[PDB]
């Protein structure tokens, strides 16, 4: 049982230098059968890579197809997992989703295709496929989603307000330019639409220069909207790194919190204590050391010491801040002077 | 519920002993140290933080009925308990050791007799070369 | 009364999944019409849309002036807003003004241009205006106002620096290239107007390509103008970004100040007894317990309390900070080391 | 004016007791304590530093006749007492409980008298389910 | 001598609405000479700008040598500019420097040209340049240069990295592309300096399209320069713009800091008390109430004196900071246990 | 021996004015000399800029191979660098190694290709290569490298994301333009491999324009791609930006750190105490003032004394944080507590 | 400079009072306490650290002749001196009364003697409405 | 290693004194005044912390054993040192004087008694005008 946790770490939880160079020279292979996707599209080497992209796809669909069921015997480590519906729960999750439809549809349209046009037009797009195999955990579309959620608000603003911009200043820009010729006799802006195609392409400037305005009214119009506007589609980059890096660096620093081990023992302590009340015959009546009432407040004071202890631990993980600086001091401070008071009244 | 809120009122009459109404921090203690625990001061006070929503230092009757509503077997409350358990797991899988388990429910944090913890193995499938399934404790504990 | 503002609540102060849905479809149809104005500009479909136009634009007019109506009608649950006058101050205020000019010019192109050109360039412009609709309290619109007053040092910084760097740049690439001729035989720089248009068109990061120089002098500055100057039409993003992430989680955490209620309540009351201090019949004077001068030194006492209570409360809202920590400890400290010599010379 | 330094120099002679022309933060608690307050020091030194301009820990005369002069009928106090109901505001819509208004007075911060609430509720017309506009006391008690 | 200041405040401290309105009825007004300068570049409009502008550049400049030798008086108001020696301080400048070259050259362009190609050469030049005169103080300037100057490593940092990827990924371009022939006949690349005028208008992201690869290496070179360049000529935005910000917000905050003021006057005193010492006749020597050794010891201590309130003063400026916290935690806790161990004492 | 360190500050620890114009003049005239490069490649000036690149590049093997002979001597003040083999790790280090190869290519070249294609092929490269001698220590590229590698796991998030953006949209572009034809005839899109360099093009914001839609399916594609993927090749900057600033403040503020001297002298007496122990016969016995058992006791509390210094000393040079704050106060609080407590048993 | 070493040996003497070489700081206490002037532990802690580059906590006597050494009349030192007076400046120009001058000597920080407020203010004129330019009193004091 | 655990079991006795199995606080500052040295509370904690594991504030035998277990011939405590001397050194070049390290061992940190730096010096060849290889030094003392 051993191997098949050592097996596990070695495919799903990796660290180390001999998971990595395996994930590697996984993305390698796969990117490289990308290229040959690439250049099947191309007129001179679109016979080469057609072969080649029949033999490499059967090496691969055996690869994938073994290390598939392997890694979801290696799963029974887990308990989450172990069991028959356990390795049910471990298929049911998108990334073993994505892994089983490339191996299947590969194998059909190449057991079907054998004796072959939709075949390769399908081919392209598995290939295209399967670099979400490397991302095993997810980690990165966590954090990217994470990160979206919390600044849910923000972004809604600036799609809100650069959307504004785009449909007023392009319904303007229509109206100015709808009639006007260019040097090669056509007309640019015939319609709204190709005034929204102008805007998008400008306000999040890319300037392809398909489409240019011609009048005064459109170049004065334009200049402001570009100077004005831009910014609403650019904002997301600050945003998103900023949160990027410090949910990294919280995460990271998460680590050094050391006082969470005695708050997560005394959670449980607490809380099993708070079962094991509701057996009377139970061993734990044996601390206090006949009982008419003491039950009830025995157990009332052990549920709002689970209670505390919950909170207290549900704190112990997050960073200090100075509100608890604030709150420690004023509440020693207080105690020191009722206790000097104690003592000064001690001695009279 | 009738029957529920009349030993909930019997129960504070126990700690109310007045026409009072309220409980105070000493009202606790002495309830306290008529069982042999002595509490300290500050435990006193961060315990009876965790019921009242009034602010003032003391425990209505309404607020104390409202920490027995709360119910234990919660979505929450057991996702706490079994990511307090993940901290002593080593590797993550699902399981803790037998004599880790011992080790930390005697030493650390409140310790416990030790026939209180050789009850708490034996309430699961303590065998299978000494792991144990710590969700299956949650489960358990958190069946009420 | 109850089924007022919860109506109120349902249209203007939303939350949970069914007003999310109802504002959600909306937006869709709204949105939906105004893709039908996009192809009424489109000579292929110019007729279908038309056609379309005329009968949902008086679906949504039955259907926003009956809800204008209905929501008039449910702000009676505000104070603000009972009586007359107040339904007045309602309508006063701009997305109510909106709303309404969009129904009534609705109303009013379709009963008139009914029996037709500037009624269509009318419909098109109001499915524009119709959008406004939508966020109903204005938290976006607000939120950027906020955020560039609070900057707006900045940004007039920037814009002045990148304006003069413009028109410097400009000029002297319009005197380099003036007398310079294309390839296709034309002048991009007969004025400095174009060379207007091609310095905000390149600090900007468009790039069309419609106007590009052709001299050494031309590409030596406009080189060194592109290197230099594009940040200042590039930092606005950074500093809107940070302004709006700061702002919102501010706003956030200000939910967690407890300690504001108390502060209120002070505030409250001690108001209450500075006012009702004014009345000598008060039933305030009986907490003292014959008064030739205790009247005003009470009055005085009441009045300083007042506003410490008021700076307490003002206080009290906002994040605590490293300042009031020090001053904390200090006075404290100050007061223990008293506390200590007064006990010190007890004994002696 | 002449009649109002006049009572505020009179009312200064109060706290001054002395040709010193300053008030201290004892200087102060003496004449409360004669009232039977028993402030702490910490409150008196709270309140002494919302006169002075001088920062040096008592009030001159003209800071004492500042205090006097600014008004609360303001346009900033005003909206601060307002922005204060709102935290005892369910649903926002500008009324409050009678009982609710009656149990923030009478227990959080400075508890008051029983008498003084009693005659704060029928200040306003309190009738129509029992609910309130608390802009009437504001506009009430901003009247001066 | 009132008057004097309160115009000076007027010009060149400004601020209410007066002020403002009058500053910017001044840009308005250059600005809209600027607009015919620009429209006397064109050949349809260069009549009539072009006499509009003889009689405007004379309104203006008397209007400007008005206000200049107005603020010239004005200014004896301050200490550094009492006396023609001041004044002559003031005309130092460059802001008033700037101010008196565009009259001069102005009233010379006029006087001389009117019986005239470089006068209106030159005409537009100086209205370009008259833009200057709006920032007084020059605050937009100086903070410029403060960002600059305390995050100048990281810009060199940038500049650096930026112009060698550059200048080798141009090169190699070049070497891929100089061949090439385009689908028009003509070589886009038949020098080195053009692969570099690609490069620059391609890492800054601009794209004109003037210049755009053909080869497969050159594509794949671009690809990867185009993604792995472009961020560091975009970084000063975002390191400028946190400056700025922080700048502000912090020069704004030193508002409230309102501790310097007893340090300031400890300040002064004790460094008065120190000159004082060196008239033995001086009445500083009534504090201490002969004296063969007394002198020098004072000395030395009123010294220390100073230079200890020369510290505290310039740290009362600042704001702060958790060392400040720990230190005087320390300090005062240490204090306390020697206090509370001096009390052990007097009891035994 | 004076002579020797001196000459090495001036060469390689740079500071002051004189040091500075040597570094600058040495960039002015490799700057120079590249520029001259560049012209060699224009069929007006390839004679000119060819023969003055044959002196010049004399003059400049003479120079560098002096200063580096220099240089290798003046090695000899540090201690890593004394005697024969300290000179040849002097030799090793990458930027000696680049000097190095510059010189020794560039007098074979003149030596051999003096009686030459290859030849001046070679030296145009060596003019762009020589641009590295400037920075001598490399800061750069240590800043760089430090930040990336903080940073590594939200820019390989990025890349993976913005990566995978590209390759889907582009194959659907492709599906959607492959038979479009363009106006001028010509296919756009004829492979994948076309719709890839588009979507480079267009995801980084250059737009050249070669390339463009013209489908509906197209240009929606390219639309929303073009909003909602371009976020994610401008991240970098501002996480780079952000990681240069503060590594620079946070090394400059590290400056102020005083405490670390005790906590440094420490370490360094309390090694070497444990260093002594194990000679019986030292002399670090007399402080404690026979001894079967002593010895053992006596280094165990020397090797712990020494790791407690050793973890001192490395948090002396971090700065401070809340932490700590909270650590020393509860540290403190509960010794005064003990120490109150102590004094109330005294009296009784 | 030998004359000054001796006066400074001299003057180092007086604090030593022993062939100790450095003045600790209750060494300083008593010197300044025979003058009757009972300075804090805090005060002679933060003016003995102004002084010492050892970290030792005593002033050896180079470090004394360092700080006698570095001047007064100097580009900084008047610069900060200045700076200290615009706090007191309204309206920036250069200028500040003489009321407040004196208000400001005689109640803030260190508190002054009348009679040498009364000297200070005639050593610059101060004639013209009152005005006094702070720069006289800055050249002044920095020309030593 | 068998001896190695034979002597460091021993050497747990001296602590121990007991069948605790377990240092405290206390116990450990008992042999400590035992040889006249007078730590503090605080040097006592701060002592313990750096060996224990188990977050409970004694030391078990097994950490104990870990603590001699790891190795000052390090290739990290090697450049710490290392890092240490750098802060003595002016212009970095790789070498210190000899009066001024004899000035640092004395009076900063832990003084040491004048015989351990007479010994100290002389483990290197300190002549060559007086500079001494510090690196010397840390080949010597990490050899073990
Ligand atoms: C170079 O220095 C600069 C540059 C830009 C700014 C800056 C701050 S806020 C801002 N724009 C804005 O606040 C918005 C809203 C006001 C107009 C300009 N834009 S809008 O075009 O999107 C736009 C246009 C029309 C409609 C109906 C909606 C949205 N622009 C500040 C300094
Ligand atoms: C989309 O996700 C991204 C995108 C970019 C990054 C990233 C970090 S550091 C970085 N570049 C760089 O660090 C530099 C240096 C290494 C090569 C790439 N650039 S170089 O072309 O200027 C360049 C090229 C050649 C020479 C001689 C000097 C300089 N690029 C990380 C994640
Ligand atoms: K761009
Ligand atoms: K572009
Ligand atoms: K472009
Ligand atoms: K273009």
């Amino acid at each position: 049982t051993h191997v098949q946790g050592r097996v596990y770490n070695f495919l799903e939880r990796p660290t180390g230098w001999k998971c990595f160079v395996y994930h590697f020279a996984v993305f390698l292979i796969v990117l490289v059968c990308l290229i040959f996707s690439v250049l099947s599209t191309i007129e001179q080497y679109a016979a080469l890579a057609t072969g080649t992209l029949f033999w490499m796809e059967i090496v691969l669909v055996v690869f994938f197809g073994t290390e598939y069921v392997v890694r979801l015997w290696s799963a029974g480590c887990r308990s989450k997992y172990v069991g028959l519906w356990g390795r049910l729960r471990f298929a049911r999750k998108p990334i073993s989703i994505i892994d089983l439809i490339v191996v299947v549809a590969s194998m059909v349209v190449l057991c079907v295709g054998s004796k072959a046009t939709s075949a390769i037009r399908g081919i392209r797009f598995l290939q295209i496929l399967r670099m979400l195999h490397v991302d095993r955990q997810g980690g990165t579309w966590r954090l990217l989603g994470s990160v979206v959620f919390i600044h849910r608000q923000e972004l809604i603003t600036t799609l809100y307000i650069g959307f504004l911009g785009l449909i007023f200043s392009s319904y303007f820009v229509y109206l100015a330019e709808k009639d006007a010729v260019n040097e090669s006799g056509r007309v640019e802006f015939g319609s709204y639409a190709d005034a929204l195609w102008w805007g998008v392409v400008t306000v999040t400037t890319i300037g392809y220069g398909d489409k240019v305005p011609q009048t005064w009214v459109g170049k004065t119009i334009a200049s402001c909207f570009s100077v004005f506007a831009i910014s609403f589609f650019a904002l997301p980059a600050g945003i998103l790194g900023s949160g990027f890096a410090l949910k990294v660096q919280q995460k990271q620093r998460q680590k050094h919190f050391n006082r969470q081990i005695p708050a997560a023992a005394s959670l449980i302590q607490t809380a099993w204590r708070c079962y094991a009340a509701e057996n009377p015959d139970s061993s734990t009546w044996k601390i206090y050391i006949l009982r008419e009432h003491h039950r009830a407040t025995i157990k009332v004071i052990r549920r709002m010491q689970y209670f505390v202890a919950k909170k207290k631990f549900q704190q112990a993980r997050k960073p200090y801040d100075v509100r608890d600086v604030i709150e420690q001091y004023s509440q020693g401070h207080l105690n020191l002077m009722v206790r000097i008071k104690e003592l000064q009244r001690r001695l009279d | 519920t009738e029957e529920q809120i009349a030993e909930f009122k019997e129960a504070f009459s126990l700690f109310d002993k007045d026409g009072d109404g309220t409980i105070t921090t000493k009202e606790l203690g002495t309830v306290m140290r008529s069982l042999g625990q002595n509490p300290t001061e500050a435990e006193l006070q961060d315990m009876i933080n965790e019921v009242d929503a009034d602010g003032n230092g003391t425990i209505d009757f309404p607020e104390f009925l409202t920490m027995m509503a709360r119910k234990m077997k919660d979505t929450d409350s057991e996702e706490e308990i079994r990511e307090a358990f993940r901290v002593f797991d080593k590797d993550g899988n699902g399981y803790i050791s037998a004599a880790e388990l011992r080790h930390v429910m005697t030493n650390l944090g409140e310790k416990l007799t030790d026939e209180e913890v050789d009850e708490m193995i034996r309430e699961a499938d303590i065998d299978g070369d000494g792991q144990v399934n710590y969700e299956e404790f949650v489960q358990m504990m958190t069946a009420k």
